[PDB]
RNA sequence: GUGGGAGAGGGUGGUGGAAUUCCCGGAGUAGCGGUGAAAUGCGCAGAUACCGGGAGGAACGCCGAUGGCGAAGGCAGCCACCUGGUCCACCCGUGACGCUGAGGCGCGAAAGCGUGGGGAGCAAACCGGAUUAGAUACCCGGGUAGUCCACGCCCUAAACGAUGCGCGCUAGGUCUCUGGGUCUCCUGGGGGCCGAAGCUAACGCGUUAAGCGCGCCGCCUGGGGAGUACGGCCGCAAGGC
């Protein structure tokens, strides 16, 4: 198992039963896939840079994990079917180097 | 005509989530600033342009603006 | 891919004393499980060629010191051998 | 017959030709004009006077249509470039942006042989 | 061995934006393109420029360097996985286990061959347009193989530092990448520039030798004829040695 953070953007349209529920859906995944959580950072509405699926903006979450490293890829994929997921990131957990610290 | 990390918190490098500093490291364009403005070291500089690419990745760091006046 | 107390393990059983972590047995252990790691990975990718090379290497200082542990005493060769299901 | 009356002006310049067009702010565009369209015909269309005749056509024709206040795109270089922005200038129009749009693509196509 | 690094080293899957092309839609005319100037070409079946949407391939701007990694060929979006090399510190383990390496076996840019896919841009061949002694070569417009992917061949090159691999010794200075230290600096590995001694026909090289030495391998012995012929071997061929 290692590390990771999974980055979650959802359209931001949603009413609660929706978002509450991909946000379960995304639960059970992380679940099955064997992934373990730690922390989670939900930070919601930001503005986004440029327009990612017609939209101006999206709704963010972060997922601190540890999980079997065999199968981050699929847990990925898994992840990302679900239509209203406008895009996932999941990425190994480097320590937090500063400079002009 | 001054640096960057010069006048700058004591921060993440290793930040795709951190906005708020790294608009700081780019043009009006998007481009990524070299290190003769970032005042940044080789290493300092190559994390600081990942962080850019994965933050850009993410939507939130632009790929590119447009260039204002001219 | 190999980490700590997997290749703990491994000098464990091959140490001809306790904390030797260096001698003819422990390194030709400790690498013959290193080459059957990577000539698994490379029995898939195969069109990796890279790691290749470096298996080639690898085998190389395997017999290199197998030849040399041979010379020195054939019973512990043999014994090296028994062990890890080589030449 | 129209109403717009404040609206989006894009010049665009190439080594051969300089070509305006003025648009509603939802980007549908309004008249337009170009070297070839005011009189010139051959190389002559890559000047800047043209740019400039150009570049006066096309807001006269705004001012037909109501045109007032506009915020002017830049794509491409070129000569004269600078001359449909200077004669967009004091045309009439009063202008309020000048933005530079040249598209470069972040390297994925090849070029043809003259240009690499 | 333990503990730490840096990195476009390699393989597999996944994904992001810009751009080009094309398709649909809106607005909108008379040209656009292109050159030294032109023309072919495209355009009233509505082009170009502009906005929105879609399809698909290929390549990764800024960062980027006079940088890094690799044995070489070579390697640049981002993520994940699967791997190779390598540097440093600690001075812990083994105890000469070393170097080189004919033959072998592997790798080997591009172009080329086979069979399947794919095909946006470019583009040998080719089809056209003006230059104007004249293209039919340089310029312009089309354009097929091919460039892309899978599997399998081919094995060449200015495959270049035109400098075989290992090790020991012989002033410094300066810029730099990456480690360790008690961090005006010092110490270890890389990459550059000047330059002691020395070398060199000269040019130049000079702790990244072309200096001083030892080991081992490859190779050389006027020019044309000729990388030709003959013979073998390899290869589907092209052709290679
Ligand atoms: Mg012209
Ligand atoms: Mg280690
Ligand atoms: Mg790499
Ligand atoms: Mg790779
Ligand atoms: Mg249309
Ligand atoms: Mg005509
Ligand atoms: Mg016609
Ligand atoms: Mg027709
Ligand atoms: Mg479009
Ligand atoms: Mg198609
Ligand atoms: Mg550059
Ligand atoms: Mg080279
Ligand atoms: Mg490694
Ligand atoms: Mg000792
Ligand atoms: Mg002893
Ligand atoms: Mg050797
Ligand atoms: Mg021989
Ligand atoms: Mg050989
Ligand atoms: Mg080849
Ligand atoms: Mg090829
Ligand atoms: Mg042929
Ligand atoms: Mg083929
Ligand atoms: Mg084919
Ligand atoms: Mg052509
Ligand atoms: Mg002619
Ligand atoms: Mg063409
Ligand atoms: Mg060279
Ligand atoms: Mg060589
Ligand atoms: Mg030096
Ligand atoms: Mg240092
Ligand atoms: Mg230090
Ligand atoms: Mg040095
Ligand atoms: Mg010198
Ligand atoms: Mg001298
Ligand atoms: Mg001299
Ligand atoms: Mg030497
Ligand atoms: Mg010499
Ligand atoms: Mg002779
Ligand atoms: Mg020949
Ligand atoms: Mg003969
Ligand atoms: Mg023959
Ligand atoms: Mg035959
Ligand atoms: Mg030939």
């Amino acid at each position: 198992m290692r590390r990771y953070e999974v980055n979650i953007v959802l359209n931001p349209n949603l009413d609660q039963s929706q978002l509450a529920l991909e946000k379960e859906i995304i639960q059970r995944a992380l679940e099955n896939y064997g992934a373990r959580v730690e922390k989670v950072e939900e930070l919601g509405l930001r503005r986004l840079a440029y327009p990612i699926a017609k939209d101006p903006q999206g709704y963010f979450l972060w997922y601190q994990v540890e999980m079997p490293e065999d199968r981050v890829n699929d847990l990925a994929r898994e992840l990302r079917i679900r239509d209203n997921v406008r895009r996932v990131m999941v990425v190994k957990s480097q320590e937090p180097f500063l400079a002009n610290a | 005509k001054a640096k960057v990390k010069a006048t700058l918190g004591e921060f993440d490098l290793r930040d795709y989530r951190n906005v708020e500093v790294l608009k700081r490291f780019l043009s009006e364009t998007g481009k990524i600033l070299p290190r003769r403005r970032t005042g940044l070291s080789a290493k300092e500089q190559r994390i600081l342009a990942k962080t850019i690419k994965r933050a850009r990745i993410l939507g939130l760091l632009p790929f590119t603006e447009k260039l204002v006046r001219k | 891919p190999i980490t700590k107390e997997e290749k703990q393990k491994v000098i464990q059983e091959f140490a001809r004393f306790p904390g030797d972590t260096g001698s003819t047995e422990v390194q030709v252990a400790l690498l013959t499980l290193r080459i059957n790691r990577l000539s698994e990975h490379l029995k898939v990718h195969k069109k990796d060629h890279h790691s290749h090379r470096g298996l080639l290497m690898m085998v190389g200082q395997r017999r290199r010191l197998l030849r040399y542990l041979q010379r020195e005493d054939p019973e512990r060769y043999r014994a090296l051998i028994e062990k890890l299901g080589i030449r | 017959k129209r109403q717009v009356a404040s609206g989006r002006a894009y010049i665009h310049a190439s080594y051969n030709n300089t070509i305006v067009t003025i648009t509603d702010p939802d980007g549908n565009p309004i008249t337009w004009s170009s070297g070839g369209v005011i009189g010139y015909k051959g190389s002559r269309k890559g000047t800047p006077y043209a740019a400039q005749l150009a570049a006066l056509d096309a807001a006269k024709k705004a001012m037909a249509y109501g045109m007032q206040s506009v915020d002017v795109i830049v794509r491409g270089t070129g000569a004269g470039r600078e001359q449909a922005i200077r004669a967009l200038q004091a045309s009439g129009l009063q202008v309020k942006s000048i933005v530079d749009d040249t598209p470069v693509p972040h390297n994925g196509c090849r070029p043809k042989k003259k240009f690499r």
